[PDB]
């Protein structure tokens, strides 16, 4: 959009701060939900916690209306095409935040029928342990997004984090090889 | 019939399923026995329900059908011959004695070391009007894994026997869909089967991965 | 000729060494020069997809924050021409989703060079 | 074979006559406690732990220790309250005095007596007294920690040492609740087999000290393997985590090994990661060994190869699985042309290649470990069992001790294998063996029949040796069987990897194999001319007469002439290396591929009975074997090999199947004269230790540690000829170079010098450039 | 990490030599990993430990 | 048990097979490490979950682990009724009757 093509000046950072005080606010999640992790997602909704505070107790229905996929689930081989349509059907920007260990890397289903973490079919953001983690873990995991969210670059800013990203990337050994202090 | 049905052989103390760790302790001989035909005097209704049976089906029928009468745990299981499935679970249904209207589904379950009888289905019945439950047991061999299907006796086996199915290949001839219900249609293989792999993946740590359970050591 | 630009995806540098390894500057005396163009993070593969000039992707299924049949399955229904995509897949069972990724061929873990070459040289042909 | 009919509990059975109770009840199902039994240990019934009652006999009988007899009534813990009584009973003891050490022994999860005390024990204990206490652990070897507390005496490891292995260097030592299983004084445990007795114990007191707290059985990943090392190809067991193999157990092949291995077995499997391994393709760029991508590689290698057309050699080495010899010798011979293919990367003969394609090459099975065991006479020539396939030194130590075979062996001195073998020498100067095998025509012992004639590949270096032993075997009709030290020797000979041979042991020099052959593989014909041998090749590549090598896991420094080989690797234009490791090839090739281990290729190899040895790869990984090499390399030449994986080599080989038709002539060399050592000059004699500067035991310092001290070994005249003194050090030198060990006097035929082939310090071939039988000026 | 039903811990011991001892006794874990992301809480591993050395707090 | 470090082995069971009982300490180290040995045969157990008859028929080859284990989960079956219970109403009255059904997925499908 023209907000991505404003210059580099106060102008583009005050944009990007207002909009990621705006998106880490009412950061509607998708009506989605996959098994248990759903139902600790409700209670989080549910009256002893309340998602509402922080502007997301619009669990959008539709895809377009959503900002925020809370996988909340183990997702499954069948599943995975599903989740992936679900994921393209909302409209940028997008989160995914893999809630639970089964949605982060498949947890204790280390098996043919689980896709071992979301992430293998898309962009995760935030990973949540727990099995299911307790509300309260969800919502650190949704503030720690929201963090994220609030200095989320924009335009040429967008493009040298992107570059600058990259970079560091590139140069971070696997965890394979990290040894230390093995024998 | 009428022997133990051995399921596996297991061989070497301490449940080894290889050489083993400690030398000296591989020879000795287990085999892995399921419990055996049952003397007659079964337990509690049992008997009248298997009475009942063979009252209803000819004494020839009745051999011909029920291959084996376990009581095992205070449960009754009654392996029924292949083909003849069909029929006496038309019999257990509708038998005023017998009224076993109410099918559970169907278990697969895979020998792998069962000589001609790798693949089981089990039918859990319950009879609400008598109070009662049974469990019907169909061997099937690995090369035809072909059962009658129940759905005209039990519609209620309908999806199990697919459930089954995916899960196994047992075909239940005679199903009037049977199309994976669980795995995509365009899946390879049985996960089920005991000779399916795990399919796990190694779980990742800081300069070492743990592979999956299917592929570490274990003790049975 | 034009040296093939071949994109190599994965957040793993040992991944994309081998990669290059099983292909050389030239997968075949008879084949153009290769160029590479690695990539460790999804929004910069994406972006260089994005600026086209790629006969090849070489996309790692296991990819931490974003997993290769992801990117192959995204860089398909977002970029108009997009080049053949080759996954690497963490496992066999796998499999079926490299296949509902859409990508041209599918070569497994560990990455056996000569079945890599063999795949690329298929893509390329 | 008498049979007896037997009651275990109240199912009955019919075993064989002598069948220890124990036996009976496992081929039954019923599972009776045990700690001291072992199935191929003499029975000793000390643990008491496998008491059973018998009808008739008042007291518990150890079902161990208890004959089957006919109509004898039997009952088991299971099914007599007095029997499991006395078990429970003896579990109590047995733990009462037992450290609470599971969490940390490395036993832990593999134990038995965790598992009879859980099956046969009591729930929790009844001492609330002062448990036993030693200093743990102590290390018995550089192998092998000893914790005595866990230790239950049930001596297992020491009848191991005794009747197994002939190394009693361990024994139970003080008396009462102090005894303990003890060295005695600073003196190691010191035998090849040190580590099966820690396979063996049934506790977590001997445990080895390089797989100390580094896994749980939870965490291993355990797959069948077969051995790399030796001939004897024993079934093991390897276990590794994380990827890296942390032990190799013994495995259970009756047949082969039953349940032992060597030391080198069990912990020679660090080689592959020492920091040497090659990783990727390597190309010589500017005079430097660069790493070059997979595709870049095989193209130079290929343009080299073609480049090079006929004159190309083809070193194979003796590492190779059957499947690996098999594509080394398909490529030689359908892509190179050439008929320069041998396995042989030590000292070696054209006599040796005819005799192995007389009598070895297609001949599998001709005799077999069980034969060993059972055959009256044994008589070993040019062959050391222990420092040479160590499990054919167990089946003739148990047929020694069970059946009372006579061994005997043409061999300077008494090897302690030999000793331990009761075997007796027949004192020969080495070159001098083909005089005493003509010399035993009238051997009364070796025509009893089943006798037996042990080959091993040191006769190739004595010129009539082989063809003596030969025309030995044909006269008294003894059964003769060649035993190589490398797993991958006979694998080679049946693939065919010699310049005389075919796959089959189909011979080179026959139409009609040549034909057979060639249909096989789809090809126009095979070439004619006589292949070079290692020696020929090295001779032409170093003259400058090759135009490339093709170099497989050979070691430069176990050929006879290592300078020679070195200057023909140097000089020749251009070098193709398919090895694992960096080596002296590697740094003077100009392409360098990469090969699996065998820990991650599927492969097959042959034993010396040439039984097949199949194993599945443990470790997945990307590398890739020989196979794969050199059937891509074909493939960039343009030749399709047609063995992209094991199992399409191991299919090809078994369609081809054996030669079958005409037989090759048996050797029939002249037995030339040896020569004649003068003054201050000896005859020189050596085998490779079992331990040994062998670059397969890279990587494992206490399996080193555990190497026999070098020493040369003199006669008692010849060392005072020599103005030495026992255990002083001795100085043996050439035109080349000088080995210098302290002496050992043995009582070996005089002028006639012992060395270690190659243990550290000693390096024959690269410090002397001289083989066994060569003549060597010797000093104090 | 023997107990845990998604081998979410990985141990490797060591011995605790005079020069450097961490834990009484001959054996320490110098190595020990928990993949959260793998752990499903179940409280399995607590259960197991002979030592108390693993306990499970109630921070989340 | 709890203390000020946690949840975990309480101190009187670590002192019992750390301290003093050696078959103590085997019982806890096998029944943790391998667990109990179910003796071979198959069982068919119901209860009545709030869905309805939750079966498990367990099947034992004797070892250390489940040979077979297969959850005839009331929703599965249930699920079976949505074609009678949403065939001819609206989809509104679809929505309601497999509420009312009330299926919990991961019991259906395993
Ligand atoms: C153009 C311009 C800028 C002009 C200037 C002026 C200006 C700024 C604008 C003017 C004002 C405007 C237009 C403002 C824009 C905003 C706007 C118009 C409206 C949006 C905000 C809005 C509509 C607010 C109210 C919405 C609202 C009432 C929300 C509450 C919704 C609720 C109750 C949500 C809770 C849902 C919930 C419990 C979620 C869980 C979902 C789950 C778990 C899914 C998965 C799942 C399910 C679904 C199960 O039920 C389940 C059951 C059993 C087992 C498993 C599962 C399972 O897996
Ligand atoms: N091509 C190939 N090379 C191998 C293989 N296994 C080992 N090697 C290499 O071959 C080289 C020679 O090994 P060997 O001839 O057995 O020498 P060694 O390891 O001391 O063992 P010995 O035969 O007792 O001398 C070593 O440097 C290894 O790196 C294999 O499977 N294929
Ligand atoms: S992480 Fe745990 S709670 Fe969440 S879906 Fe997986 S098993 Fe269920
Ligand atoms: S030897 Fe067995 S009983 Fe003794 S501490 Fe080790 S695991 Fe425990
Ligand atoms: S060290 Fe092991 S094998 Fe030897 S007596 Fe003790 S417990 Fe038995
Ligand atoms: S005898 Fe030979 S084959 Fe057997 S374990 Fe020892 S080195 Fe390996
Ligand atoms: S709570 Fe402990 S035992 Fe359970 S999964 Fe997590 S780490 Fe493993
Ligand atoms: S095993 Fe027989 S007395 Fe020890």
């Amino acid at each position: 959009g023209l907000e991505e093509r404003l210059p580099g000046g106060i102008l583009l950072s005050t944009v990007e701060t207002v909009a990621g005080y705006v998106r880490k606010g009412s950061l509607w999640p998708a009506t989605f939900g996959l098994a248990c992790c759903a139902i600790e997602m409700m209670s989080t909704a549910g009256p002893r916690f309340d998602i509402a505070r922080f502007g997301m107790e619009r669990f959008s229905a539709t895809p377009r209306q959503a900002d925020l996929m809370i996988v909340a689930g183990r997702v499954s081989q069948k599943m995975a095409p599903v989740l992936r349509q679900i994921y393209d059907q909302m409209v940028e920007p997008k989160w995914v935040l893999a809630m639970g260990v089964c949605a982060s890397s498949g947890g204790m289903f280390n098996n043919y029928a689980v896709v071992q973490g979301v992430d293998h079919v898309v962009p995760v953001d935030i990973y949540l342990p727990g099995c299911p983690p307790r509300p309260e873990m969800l919502l650190h995991a949704i503030l720690k997004l929201h963090d994220k969210i609030q200095q989320m670059p924009l335009g040429v800013n967008r493009e040298e984090a992107i570059r600058e990203a990259e970079q560091a990337a590139l140069a971070v050994p696997p965890t394979i090889e990290l040894k230390g202090l093995l024998r | 019939g009428d022997e133990p049905e051995i399921i596996a052989v297991r061989r070497g103390m301490f449940g080894n399923r290889d050489t083993g760790d400690t030398s000296g302790y591989g020879r000795l001989v287990r085999p892995v026995a399921l419990p055996g035909s049952t003397p007659r005097p079964y337990g509690g209704y049992f008997d009248a329900v298997m009475d009942r049976l063979a009252e209803v089906l000819g004494e020839e029928r009745y051999a011909m059908s029920i291959e084996r009468v376990v009581v095992y745990r205070d449960q009754l299981t009654i392996e029924v011959s292949r083909v003849q499935l069909p029929a006496v679970a038309s019999v257990l249904r509708d038998d005023p004695d017998l009224r076993f209207e109410l099918c559970l589904g169907v278990s697969g379950v895979h020998y792998p070391e069962d000589t001609g009888r790798e693949l089981h289905a089990v039918y859990p019945l319950m009879s609400i009007t008598h109070n009662r439950r049974i469990q019907l047991e169909v061997a099937a061999p690995d090369a035809d894994p072909h059962i009658p299907s129940l759905y005209a006796v039990y519609p209620t086996t309908d999806w199990h026997e697919r459930e089954t199915y995916d899960f196994f290949g047992i075909i239940f001839d005679g199903h009037p869909s049977l199309t994976r219900i669980e795995m995509p249609d365009d899946w390879e293989g049985h996960p089920q089967r005991k000779d399916y792999p795990l399919g796990g993946i190694p779980v990742e740590y800081h300069g070492a991965q743990i592979p999956p359970p299917d592929q570490r050591r274990s003790y049975s | 000729s034009a040296p093939l630009r071949i994109l190599v995806y994965s957040d793993n540098p040992r991944t994309r060494e081998q990669v290059r390894l099983a292909l050389g500057k030239r997968i075949h005396p008879e084949l153009p020069e290769i160029e590479y163009v690695d990539v460790a993070t999804a929004p910069m593969a994406i972006s260089q997809m994005d600026a086209g000039g790629f006969d090849l992707a070489i996309l790692d299924g296991e990819a931490t924050p974003a997993g290769g049949m992801g990117v192959a399955k995204q860089v398909k229904d977002e970029i108009d021409d997009c080049p053949p995509i080759l996954v690497l897949t963490g496992r066999a069972d796998d499999a079926w989703l490299a296949k509902w990724s859409r990508a041209e061929a599918a070569v497994p873990h560990p990455i056996d060079p000569i079945r890599l070459s063999d795949a690329v040289v298929s893509l390329l042909r | 074979v008498e049979m007896v009919s037997l009651t275990i509990d109240d199912h009955e059975i019919s075993v064989p006559k002598g069948t220890l109770l124990i036996r009976a009840a496992e081929l039954m199902g019923i599972q009776i406690p045990r700690f001291c039994d072992h199935p191929l240990l003499d029975p000793v019934g000390a643990c008491r732990q496998c008491l059973v009652e018998v009808e008739g006999q008042r007291k518990p009988m150890a079902s161990c220790t208890t004959t089957v007899m006919p109509d004898m009534v039997v009952r088991t813990q299971f099914t007599s309250e007095a029997a499991d009584k006395a078990q429970r009973g003896v579990m109590e003891l047995l733990l009462i005095n037992h450290p609470l050490d599971c969490p940390i022994c490395d036993k832990g999860g593999e134990c038995p007596l965790q598992n009879q005390a859980m099956s046969n024990g009591r729930p929790e204990t009844r001492f609330e007294d002062v448990k036993r206490t030693f200093p743990k652990p102590i290390s018995i070897s550089s192998q092998v920690l000893l914790d005595r507390e866990r230790c239950v005496l049930c001596a297992r490891c020491t009848r191991f040492s005794s009747q197994i292995a002939g190394d009693p260097f361990i024994d139970l030592m003080e008396r009462g609740a102090l005894q303990q299983v003890g060295i005695g004084q600073d003196k190691p445990f010191q035998s090849y087999f040190s580590g099966n007795t820690v396979q063996i114990c049934p506790v977590g007191a001997l445990t080895g000290t390089a797989y100390r707290f580094r896994a749980r059985p939870f965490d291993l990943v355990s797959s069948p393997s077969v051995c790399e090392h030796c001939a004897s190809g024993c079934a093991q067991r390897t276990d590794h985590r994380r990827g890296k193999v942390l032990r190799r157990l013994a495995g259970d092949e009756p047949e082969v090994n039953e349940e032992w291995n060597c030391d080198k077995g069990r912990w020679a499997f660090t080689y592959a990661t020492v920091g040497d391994r090659i990783t990727t393709p390597m190309l010589r760029d500017g005079g430097v060994l660069r790493p070059a991508s997979w595709s870049e590689a095989l193209t130079v290698a290929a343009a080299g190869l073609l480049t090079a057309a006929g004159s190309t050699g083809v070193l194979v080495g003796g590492r190779c699985t059957v499947e690996d010899a098999y594509a080394y010798a398909k490529f030689a011979r359908m892509v190179l042309n050439t008929n320069d293919v041998d396995f042989r990367a030590r000292p070696h003969s054209a006599e040796e290649a005819e005799f192995l394609a007389a009598h070895v090459a297609g001949q599998t099975m001709g005799l077999r470990y069980a034969e060993l065991e059972n055959a009256p006479t044994v008589l070993l020539a040019g062959f050391e069992p222990e420092e040479e396939s160590p499990i054919v030194f167990l089946r003739l130590r148990k047929g020694v001790r069970k059946n009372g075979v006579q061994v005997v062996a043409v061999a300077p001195w008494a090897s302690r294998g030999l000793t331990k073998l009761a075997g007796t020498v027949v004192p020969t100067v080495p070159g001098d063996e083909p005089a005493a095998l003509d010399g035993m025509h009238d051997d009364d012992r070796l025509r009893r029949p089943g006798a037996v004639i042990l080959v091993g590949e040191r006769l190739a270096t004595s010129p009539g040796a082989l063809s003596a032993a030969v025309r030995l075997a044909a006269a008294t009709g003894a059964r003769l069987a060649w035993i190589p030290r490398r797993a991958g020797e006979r694998g080679a000979i049946e693939a065919g990897a010699l310049p005389n041979l075919l796959p089959g042991g189909r011979p080179v020099d026959d139409a009609d194999a040549r034909a057979e052959v060639a249909r096989a593989w789809y090809i126009s014909a095979l070439p004619e001319a006589p292949g070079r041998d290692t020696a020929a090749i090295l001779s032409t590549a170093a003259s400058g007469h090759l135009a490339a090598l093709l170099v497989g896991g050979v070691e430069l420094g176990d050929l006879p002439d290592p300078e020679l080989a070195v200057a023909a690797v140097r000089t020749t234009p251009f070098v193709v290396s398919l090895e694992l490791r960096e080596s002296a090839v590697t740094e003077l090739a100009d392409v360098v591929f990469p090969v699996a281990p065998v820990v991650e290729k599927a492969g097959s190899f042959l034993n010396w009975e040439g039984r097949p040895r199949p194993f599945a790869p443990s470790l997945k990984t990307n590398a890739i074997p020989d196979l794969r090499v050199l059937h891509y390399l074909a493939d960039e030449i343009g030749v399709d090999l047609a063995l992209p994986t094991a199992e399409a080599a191991d299919a090809e080989l078994a369609q081809l199947g054996t030669w079958g038709g005409a037989r090759p002539p048996a050797p029939t060399a002249p037995p030339t004269a040896r020569p004649e050592a003068g003054s201050g000059q000896a005859v020189l004699a050596s085998w490779r230790m079992l331990l040994d500067a062998g670059r397969l035991q890279d990587g494992e310092p206490h399996l080193a540690g555990t190497a026999v001290r070098p020493v040369a070994r003199m006669s008692a005249a010849t060392a005072a000829g020599i103005g030495a003194s026992d255990g002083a050090p001795v100085t043996v030198s050439t035109e080349r170079g000088a080995v210098t060990l302290p002496l050992a006097v043995t009582d070996m035929p005089d002028g006639v010098v012992w060395l270690p082939m190659n243990s550290p310090g000693s390096a024959v071939h690269q410090r002397l450039g001289v083989t066994a039988g060569a003549v060597v000026s010797i000093g104090a | 990490a023997w107990a845990c039903p998604a081998d979410a811990i990985y141990v490797e011991g060591a011995d605790n030599t005079a020069d450097e001892r961490y834990s009484p006794g001959e054996r320490y874990g110098r190595v020990y990993q928990i993949n959260y992301l793998r752990c499903i809480g179940c409280g399995l591993c607590i259960e197991a430990c002979p030592t108390r050395a693993l306990t499970m707090t109630t921070e989340y | 048990k709890l203390g000020p470090d946690g949840l975990g082995n309480s101190p009187e069971h670590i002192a019992k097979i750390m301290g003093r009982s050696m078959e103590g300490l085997i019982h806890h180290f096998k029944l943790v490490t391998e667990g109990i040995r179910v003796p071979p045969g198959q069982v068919y157990v119901a209860v009545e979950s709030p869905r309805g008859e939750l079966g498990v028929h367990m099947v034992s080859d004797g070892g250390t682990r489940p040979y077979r284990v297969h959850y005839r989960d009331p929703s599965f079956t249930n699920l079976q009724a949505v074609a009678a219970t949403c065939e001819g109403g609206m989809v509104a009255d679809a929505i309601a009757a497999v509420a009312s059904i009330d299926p919990v997925m991961g019991g259906v499908d395993r």
